[PDB]
């Protein structure tokens, strides 16, 4: 077959990235450690700090959305009412 | 080889040969580098080049005498050579280095230009011997914080912190009588060694070794030394072998002789009765390998090292040799079982009948250190001979079948994959 258009990613012994040269890593087996030693701090300690960092985002932008959808729908209860009943006819011209 | 205690408590061992030209006089030490401490690691490599300095080589060309020195992990070595009839020559030589007068080997002068020429010696091994660095690193990974992880030669930031008060600190607890032998091979008999060490009264105080707290352990983990900038990838790995005086030592030595070594640029090594040469010499997939079984005094080691530029298929090397290994507890033959006793009792009688006597010297001295007396060649050629089939997938069932590996690897390592699927070809999945 013929060779087709250059990429940004390789194969495994030439992937692509910078040369390297000065990092040594280490790792240890899995049949050698305790098993499930995160299950009490992590979901404790470390979800909490995951969570507060990220909830100004998102309800900040639910609460505006919520309050908006509330008072339209507290208002179309009054329109058809009794009470508010020469208020339906005026802003139905 | 005769073994003899004398009335102050030395042992002096002795392996005659009289069609030698040649005698060997020496003192082997029980203590080597894995009786240190990651402080002071270096100083039996230091102790080495002050016995090979100028000015105490100089004193013994006058006489004719010649001086070897060898550091290993559980045992030092100091002989002296000379022509068979100058024997008690060098055991003055001896006396006035090691018993004394050691004062004027350790002044100042001489310290630092020693140590200074060991610094560059560890420099120049750590940038340029990419094969033997790598065995290191395997060997600092699989007994990591335990003592059999220290190199022998030092590390160039424990070297540069040594002085001389070090040096004679582990010389007061380790150069004892209780420690030591007295070893004799080529053209010596054993009485006029006996005799001649006895006409010189030789107190020799009644110290003894420290004692270790740790105990040799292997652990299953991995270290990478990536470097881009190399042209070829160096690997070694292995599991947990037999030590010194296991029931199973020659069992483990017969395997590693199944599969044995190759050379990828000699006609003659391609031709070999391994059936893993089928696999690999299709594409190329390696320059050479060599597999070995390495035995200490607490646990050893069994594997293999290889060196490639095929950088691209090194998960296929991998794969292959591990399920090569995996035969061992199946499906091994009764050809693969014989050729290897043949080839293992040539091995061991080319390393044991070499005619250098300062080979003879390590190997003798060595063993009367842990077992009090030597093996000879014709009774280790007779349990060889009485290693069948079910002995040798009985000892891979206990020491290969899932198991845990160690794993070193510097230069173009990016093809080689993660530990757990290296780990998970120790077993088959067809049983």
């Amino acid at each position: 077959g013929p060779p087709s258009g250059k990429t940004y990613m390789g194969w495994w012994g030439h992937m692509g990235g910078p040369k390297q040269k000065g990092i040594t890593s280490y790792a240890v087996s899995p049949y050698a450690q305790k098993p499930l030693q995160g299950i009490f701090h992590n979901a404790v300690f470390n979800s909490f700090r995951r969570f507060k960092s990220q909830f100004l985002y998102v309800l900040i932008p639910a609460g505006i959305y919520w309050y908006w959808w509330k008072n339209g729908n507290e208002y179309n209860e009054f329109l058809y009412s009794k009470a508010g009943r020469e208020e339906l006819e005026r802003v139905n011209v | 080889a005769e073994v003899t205690q004398l009335s102050n408590g030395i042992v002096v061992a002795t392996e005659h040969n009289p069609s030698a030209h040649t005698a060997s006089v020496g003192v082997v030490f029980g203590s080597g580098a894995a009786n240190e401490n990651p402080y002071n690691n270096g100083v039996s490599n230091l102790w080495k080049n002050i016995f090979l300095s100028k000015e105490n080589s100089a004193v013994a060309a006058k006489e004719g005498l010649a001086l070897s020195s060898n550091i290993s992990r559980d045992f030092q070595s100091y002989i002296v050579s000379s022509l068979p009839g100058s024997t008690d020559k060098s055991l003055d030589f001896l006396n006035q280095s090691f018993i004394q007068q050691k004062a004027n080997l350790l002044s100042s002068s001489n310290f630092e230009a020693t140590k200074k020429s060991v610094l560059k010696q560890v420099q120049d091994f750590e940038e340029n011997d990419h094969p033997n660095r790598v065995l290191e690193h395997l060997h600092s990974t699989a007994f990591q914080n335990t003592p059999l992880s220290l190199p022998t030669r030092g590390t160039l930031e424990s070297l540069e912190n040594l002085v001389v008060a070090d040096l004679e600190s582990f010389a007061n607890n380790h150069f004892l009588n209780s420690n030591a032998v007295v070893v004799g091979t080529g053209n010596i008999k054993h009485e006029d060694l006996v005799n001649s060490i006895e006409s010189k009264n030789l107190s020799l105080q009644t110290g003894t070794k420290p004692v270790l707290k740790k105990k040799a352990a292997f652990l299953g983990s991995e270290v990478r030394l990536r470097d881009d900038t190399l042209p070829k990838a160096w690997i070694s790995l292995a599991v947990e072998g037999e030590p010194v005086n296991s029931p199973n030592y020659f069992v483990a030595k017969l395997a590693a002789q199944i599969f044995g070594s190759y050379n990828a640029f000699e006609p003659a090594s391609r031709l070999q009765g391994i059936k893993l040469l089928d696999n690999i010499q299709e594409y190329q997939l390696c320059d050479n390998f060599n597999h070995f079984s390495l035995s200490y005094k607490d646990s050893g080691l069994w594997g293999f090292s290889t060196a490639t530029r095929n950088v691209t298929m090194i998960d296929d090397l991998i794969h292959f040799t591990l399920k090569q290994w995996n035969r061992l507890t199946i499906s091994v033959t009764d050809t693969e079982v014989e050729r290897a006793k043949s080839l293992l009792k040539l091995q061991l009688g080319q390393l044991y009948e070499s005619g250098n006597p300062v080979n003879d010297a390590n190997l003798l001295g060595a063993e009367v250190l842990i077992k009090g007396s030597k093996l000879s060649l014709g009774e280790a050629f007779k349990k060889i001979d009485a290693i069948t089939v079910k002995d040798v997938k009985a000892w891979a069932g206990k020491r290969l079948w899932d198991q845990d590996i160690a794993i070193a690897g510097t230069g173009q390592i990016e093809g080689l994959l993660d530990y757990m699927r290296i780990r998970s070809d120790m077993s088959m999945m067809r049983w």
